[PDB]
C-alpha cells in the first residue's frame, strides 16, 4: 500500500504523542464519551462490586 | 552461508516489508482470512460463573504476495518459519471473552511457503461466556459458543471465511469444529453433540 | 578484565535468532532432551489436570556461537540471556490450561565448543485421562508429550537424554508415589508428505495414590453407618427406639454425604468404587427403615412372627453389610497386594 | 590443544604432475583448517581455509578437502611456481601448526662429486686443524658422511651443511668439516671421508695422509 | 514377502518375517488431519490387523503392495 504507507510517514513526522493537541495555550480538547454495553458481567454485593465488559 | 538467511534478508530486508500495512495491491481490497478451529480438550464449563474453558488451536490462513519466493533460486527452500511479529497479521480476537484475554496465549512461528501462503496455527485457552440454560438440569444440554472477530480491522479491509477442504478434487467448506477421532480425550461431564461453524 | 565483553560482542554482532543454527540449510538441528521432575505439585481427577514443576533441559550445537579459548585468555564458557539466541519451541502438545511453551528465559551456559545447555524451569498442566473406577486405590499412568510445534523432524530432530526422566532432585508428594517413570521418542508419517517424520518425546509416569487419608475420612465412617443400620435389627419393638435410630442414621448419613460429595470427584465418566459403596449404604439404610416399619405395623397387628422375622432380618443385614463391604475393598487391595 | 602432523616431509614431484599433502590431527579440527604458502624470503600466502575455501585470486590449481582429523591439499597440475613449503595450520583450539612439506622438483639422479682437503698449512700455524669434505651436485639429498682418522671414525667436532636445489640444476652441495687442534690432527696421519648415497651400493672414499 | 514399512525412518522396504505373510497400510484421522493428511502405518503382519471404529486397514499379498499414499507399487 504505497499511498497509506507515504501518507502514514508523512503523519508522524515529529508528532509527540505524549503532547496534548492544543494548538493555542489556552485551547481545551473536546473529548466526547459513549459507552456501550457488551456483558454486564456481575454484581457482588459482598465486595459491592459491579463488572461489566464494555 | 546458510540459504536461509538469505532468503530472509531478501524478503524483509531487501524488499522493504512493512508490518504494519495489508497485503493487499488497492486500499480497496480486504484480505482473505481463512479461519479453521481444532478443539483439543474441552477444559470445563462452570454453571455459577457461566464460563467455558476450552484449549483450542486457531488455524489462521491467508496469502502475503510480499513473501512469495521462488525456490530454486533460494536451495529449494519451500517452507520458512518466522516469528509472529515479523509479519503482518490479521489480529483475530476472541470477542465473546469473559475475563479480558482477547489474545492468542502462545505466538508461535507463522509458516510462509514459497507460492506466499502464510499459515499460522496459534495455541489458545479461551474463557468464553456461555449463558447457562438451567431448566432441565442435570440431563441439560448447553448451546455454548466462541466467537471470533477483529477489532483492529473491519470488514471492508480483511474477509473472514471457513477453511475449505478437498475430496476426490472437489472442494468443500469445512463447517464443523475440528477433533481428533482417536486422540481427543472426552471430558469427564460433558459430550460434544453438534459443533458447526458459520460466518 | 574485558575480554568476556569483546567475545559477546564478536559473537552476536551478526547474530540471527530466526535461522536454524547449522551450517547448512538441509542439515537437521539434532537437540537433546531431558526432563527433570522437581515436584508433583498436584493432581486433579474432576478436570483431569496433572501440575507439576519441571526443569526442561535443553542441549544443541549453535554453529555459529563457537570460539577459539586462546584469543580470550582461556575463557572457556560464558553465561547468556535466552532471548538472544535461536532455541527450538518445545510445546506441550497436551497442555490443560497452563503454557504451552517456556516462559521463564533464564540464562544459557555457552561453551567454546557452540554447545549450548539451558535448563529452563517450567510448571506443566498436563491433561491426563484419569481412571476413577478402582478409586482411591487407584493407579495414574500420567503423561507429558513435548515437541517442537512448528519444526518437522526433517529441520530439528529432537532425542530424549535418557531412557528415564531425572528424578534425582524429586521431592517427595505427600499423595502419591512415582512407581515408574519413561521417555519414548515417536517418529509419526502423515498422508500428505512421505519423507518428513513428525517426531514427539512422551514422558510417563505411573503414580500410585496413597490411600490412607481417604480410608480414613470416608471409609471408616460409612463402616460405621452400615454397623448401626445392622444393629437397629436387634433393637426391640418395645424399645420403641428403632424408628428413631433409623431416621438418627439416615440423618447421619445425609449430612456426611455433604463431605462425601466435596471428597468424591464429581467426574461422569464413571462411577467410583466409594461413590457404589455409598450409594449401597444408602440404599442398605433406605430399605432397613422401609423394613423397620413393615415390622412394626406387623407387631401392632403375630407378635411371634415379628419377631423371628427381626432375628433371621438382623443376620441378612449384618451379612449383606460385611459381603458389600468386602465386595468393595478386598478386590482392590488383592489387585494392589 | 590439537597437534598436528604433516606428511611427506619432502616431496619430489614433476612440473604438471598431480600432487597430494596430508594434515593429520590429533583431534577434531571439525574443518578449521588452514593451509599456506611459504618460499624463501617470501611473505607467507593464504591458499585455504575452513578446508574448502580457495583465497580470492589463488590459482584454481589448489584445491583441499578433508574432514575430522584427516585433510589434504592437492595441487591439480604443478607449475614450476609452486614448488615451496606447505604449512596446514587449525585455528579452532588454540593456533597449532604443522612442520611444513617441502614440495620440491624432480630430478634425475647425480652420484656426488665427493672431495677431501686436510688443514692447509697455513691453518695449522694458527692451531686450528679442521679438515672439510665436500660433496658437490649429488641427488636426491639422501645422503650420510662419515670421518675415520687412523681408521677410527670419528664423531667430536664433526659439522655438516647442504644447500638448497640449485637454480639451474636442481642437484644439491653438501659441505662436512671437523674441527680439531694442531696436537689432535698431528696425533695422526691417515684421514679418510665416507660418502653413502643411493647411487652406489658401496660407500664412496676419499682419503689423504701427511 | 517383501513389504513397506514405517518402523524405520524413512519408510523402507523390507523382507518381512518367517511366518508373516501380508502386507498391510492403515490410516486414520488425528488432531493434525487437517492439514496433514491421513496418518499412514505401513507394515507386515500374519493376519490382517483389526479395525478401530475410525481405522481403515488394507492388505495384500503382493511384494511391496502397500505403498505410500504419495507413492506408487
Ligand atoms: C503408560 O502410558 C504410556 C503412554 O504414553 C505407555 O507408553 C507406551 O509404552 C510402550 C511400552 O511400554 C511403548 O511401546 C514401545 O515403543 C517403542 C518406540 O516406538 C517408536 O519408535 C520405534 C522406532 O524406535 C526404534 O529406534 C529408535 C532409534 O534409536 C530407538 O531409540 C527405539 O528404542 C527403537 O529401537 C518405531 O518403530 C515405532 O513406530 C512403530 O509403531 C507405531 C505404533 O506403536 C506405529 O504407528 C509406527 O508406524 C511404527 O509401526 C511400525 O512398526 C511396527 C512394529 O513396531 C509394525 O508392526 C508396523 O507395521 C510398522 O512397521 C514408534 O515410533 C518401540 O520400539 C517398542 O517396540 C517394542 O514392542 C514392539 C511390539 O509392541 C516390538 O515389535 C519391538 O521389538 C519392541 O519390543 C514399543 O512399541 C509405547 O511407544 C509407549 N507409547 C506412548 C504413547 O508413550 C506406557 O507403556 C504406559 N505404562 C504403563 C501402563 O505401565
Ligand atoms: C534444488 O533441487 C533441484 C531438483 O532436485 C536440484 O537439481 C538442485 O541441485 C537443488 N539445489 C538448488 C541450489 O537449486
Ligand atoms: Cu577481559
Amino acid at each position: 500500500s504505497e499511498a497509506e504507507g507515504r501518507l502514514r510517514e508523512k503523519l508522524f513526522s515529529g508528532y509527540d504523542s505524549s503532547v496534548r493537541p492544543a494548538r493555542e495555550v489556552g485551547d481545551r480538547v473536546r473529548v466526547s464519551v459513549g459507552l456501550i454495553l457488551a456483558q454486564l458481567i456481575s454484581l457482588n454485593e459482598k465486595d459491592e462490586e459491579m463488572s461489566t465488559k464494555v | 552461508l546458510n540459504e536461509e538467511e538469505r532468503l530472509i534478508r531478501h524478503l524483509f530486508q531487501e524488499k522493504g516489508y512493512n508490518k504494519e500495512l495489508r497485503p493487499v495491491a488497492h486500499k480497496e481490497e480486504s484480505v482473505d482470512v481463512a479461519l479453521a478451529l481444532t478443539l483439543s480438550n474441552l477444559i470445563s464449563l462452570k454453571e455459577v460463573e457461566e464460563t467455558l474453558t476450552t484449549n483450542v488451536w486457531i488455524e489462521h490462513g491467508w496469502t502475503d504476495n510480499r513473501l512469495k519466493w521462488n525456490a530454486e533460486e533460494f536451495g529449494n527452500i519451500s517452507v520458512l518459519r518466522l516469528p509472529p511479529d515479523m509479519v503482518w497479521l490479521p489480529e483475530i480476537v476472541l470477542e465473546n471473552n469473559n475475563d479480558g484475554s482477547f489474545q492468542i496465549s502462545y505466538s508461535c512461528n507463522v509458516l510462509v511457503y514459497h507460492y506466499g501462503f502464510v499459515y499460522w496455527l496459534p495455541p489458545a485457552i479461551f474463557r468464553s461466556s456461555c449463558p447457562i440454560s438451567v431448566t432441565y438440569f442435570p440431563f441439560d444440554w448447553q448451546n455454548c459458543s466462541l466467537k471470533f472477530s477483529s477489532l483492529k480491522y473491519t470488514a471492508k479491509e480483511i474477509t473472514l471465511s471457513l477453511k475449505q477442504d478437498a475430496k476426490e478434487n472437489r472442494t468443500y467448506p469445512v463447517e464443523w469444529i475440528i477433533i481428533d477421532p482417536e486422540g481427543f480425550t472426552e471430558n469427564g461431564e460433558w459430550e460434544i453433540v453438534h459443533r458447526p461453524a458459520r460466518v | 578484565s574485558e575480554h568476556e565483553t569483546r567475545l559477546v560482542a564478536k559473537l552476536f554482532k551478526d547474530y540471527s535468532s530466526v535461522v536454524r543454527p547449522v551450517e547448512d540449510h538441509r542439515q537437521v538441528v539434532e537437540v537433546t532432551v531431558g526432563l527433570q521432575l522437581i515436584q508433583l505439585i498436584n493432581v486433579d481427577e474432576v478436570n483431569q489436570i496433572v501440575t507439576t514443576n519441571v526443569r526442561l533441559k535443553q542441549q544443541w550445537v549453535d554453529y555459529n556461537l563457537k570460539w577459539n579459548p586462546d584469543d580470550y585468555g582461556g575463557v572457556k564458557k560464558i553465561h547468556i540471556p535466552s532471548e538472544k539466541i535461536w532455541r527450538p519451541d518445545l510445546v506441550l502438545y497436551n497442555n490443560a490450561d497452563g503454557d504451552f511453551a517456556i516462559v521463564k528465559f533464564t540464562k544459557v551456559l555457552l561453551q567454546y565448543t557452540g554447545h549450548i545447555t539451558w535448563t529452563p524451569p517450567a510448571i506443566f498442566k498436563s491433561y491426563c485421562e484419569i481412571i476413577v473406577t478402582h478409586f482411591p486405590f487407584d493407579e495414574q499412568n500420567c503423561s507429558m508429550k513435548l515437541g517442537t510445534w512448528t519444526y518437522d523432524g526433517s529441520v530439528v530432530a529432537i532425542n530424549p537424554e535418557s531412557d528415564q526422566p531425572d528424578l534425582s532432585n524429586f521431592m517427595e508428594s505427600g499423595e502419591w508415589v512415582i512407581k515408574e517413570s519413561r521417555g519414548w521418542k515417536h517418529s509419526v508419517t502423515y498422508s500428505c508428505c512421505p519423507d518428513t517424520p513428525y517426531l514427539d518425546i512422551t514422558y510417563h509416569f505411573v503414580m500410585q495414590r496413597l490411600p490412607l487419608y481417604f480410608i480414613v475420612n470416608v471409609i471408616i465412617p460409612c463402616l460405621l453407618f452400615s454397623f448401626l443400620t445392622g444393629l437397629v435389627f436387634y433393637l426391640p419393638t418395645d424399645s420403641g427406639e428403632k424408628m428413631t435410630l433409623s431416621i438418627s442414621v439416615l440423618l447421619s448419613l445425609t449430612v456426611f454425604l455433604l463431605v462425601i460429595v466435596e471428597l468424591i470427584p464429581s467426574t461422569s465418566s464413571a462411577v467410583p468404587l466409594i461413590g457404589k459403596y455409598m450409594l449401597f449404604t444408602m440404599v442398605f439404610v433406605i430399605a432397613s427403615i422401609i423394613i423397620t416399619v413393615i415390622v412394626i405395623n406387623t407387631h401392632h397387628r403375630w407378635k411371634y412372627v415379628a419377631m423371628v422375622m427381626d432375628h433371621i432380618l438382623l443376620g441378612v443385614f449384618m451379612l449383606v453389610c460385611i459381603i458389600g463391604t468386602l465386595a468393595v475393598f478386598a478386590g482392590r487391595l488383592i489387585e494392589l497386594n | 590443544d590439537i597437534v598436528i602432523t604433516q606428511s611427506p616431509s619432502l616431496l619430489s614431484a614433476s612440473v604438471g604432475d598431480r600432487v597430494t599433502l596430508t594434515c593429520k590431527g590429533s583431534q577434531n579440527i571439525d574443518n578449521y583448517l588452514a593451509w599456506y604458502q611459504q618460499k624463501l624470503g617470501e611473505a607467507p600466502k593464504l591458499l585455504i581455509y575452513k578446508t574448502n575455501s580457495l583465497q580470492t585470486g589463488i590459482p584454481s590449481r589448489f584445491s583441499g578437502s578433508g574432514s575430522g582429523t584427516d585433510y589434504t591439499l592437492t595441487i591439480s597440475s604443478l607449475h614450476s611456481e609452486d614448488l615451496a613449503t606447505y604449512y596446514c595450520y587449525q585455528y579452532i583450539n588454540g593456533y597449532t601448526f604443522g612442520t611444513g612439506t617441502k614440495l620440491e622438483l624432480k630430478r634425475a639422479d647425480a652420484a656426488p662429486t665427493v672431495s677431501i682437503f686436510p688443514p692447509s698449512t697455513e691453518q695449522l700455524a694458527t692451531g686450528g686443524a679442521s679438515v672439510v669434505c665436500l660433496m658437490n651436485n649429488f641427488y636426491p639429498r639422501d645422503i650420510s658422511v662419515k670421518w675415520k682418522i687412523d681408521g677410527t671414525e670419528r664423531r667430536d667436532g664433526v659439522l655438516d651443511s647442504v644447500t638448497d636445489q640449485d637454480s639451474k640444476d636442481s642437484t644439491y652441495s653438501m659441505s662436512s668439516t671437523l674441527s680439531l687442534t694442531k696436537a689432535d690432527y698431528e696425533s695422526h696421519n691417515l684421514y679418510t671421508c665416507e660418502v653413502v648415497h643411493k647411487t652406489s651400493s658401496s660407500p664412496v672414499v676419499k682419503s689423504f695422509n701427511r | 514377502i517383501v513389504c513397506h514399512t514405517t518402523a524405520t525412518s524413512p519408510i523402507s522396504a523390507v523382507t518381512c518375517p518367517p511366518g508373516e505373510n501380508l502386507c498391510y497400510r492403515k490410516m486414520w484421522c488425528d488432531a493434525f488431519c487437517s492439514s496433514r493428511g491421513k496418518v499412514v502405518e505401513l507394515g507386515c503382519a500374519a493376519t490382517c490387523p483389526s479395525k478401530k471404529p475410525y481405522e481403515e486397514v488394507t492388505c495384500c499379498s503382493t511384494d511391496k503392495c502397500n505403498p505410500h499414499p504419495k507413492q506408487r507399487p
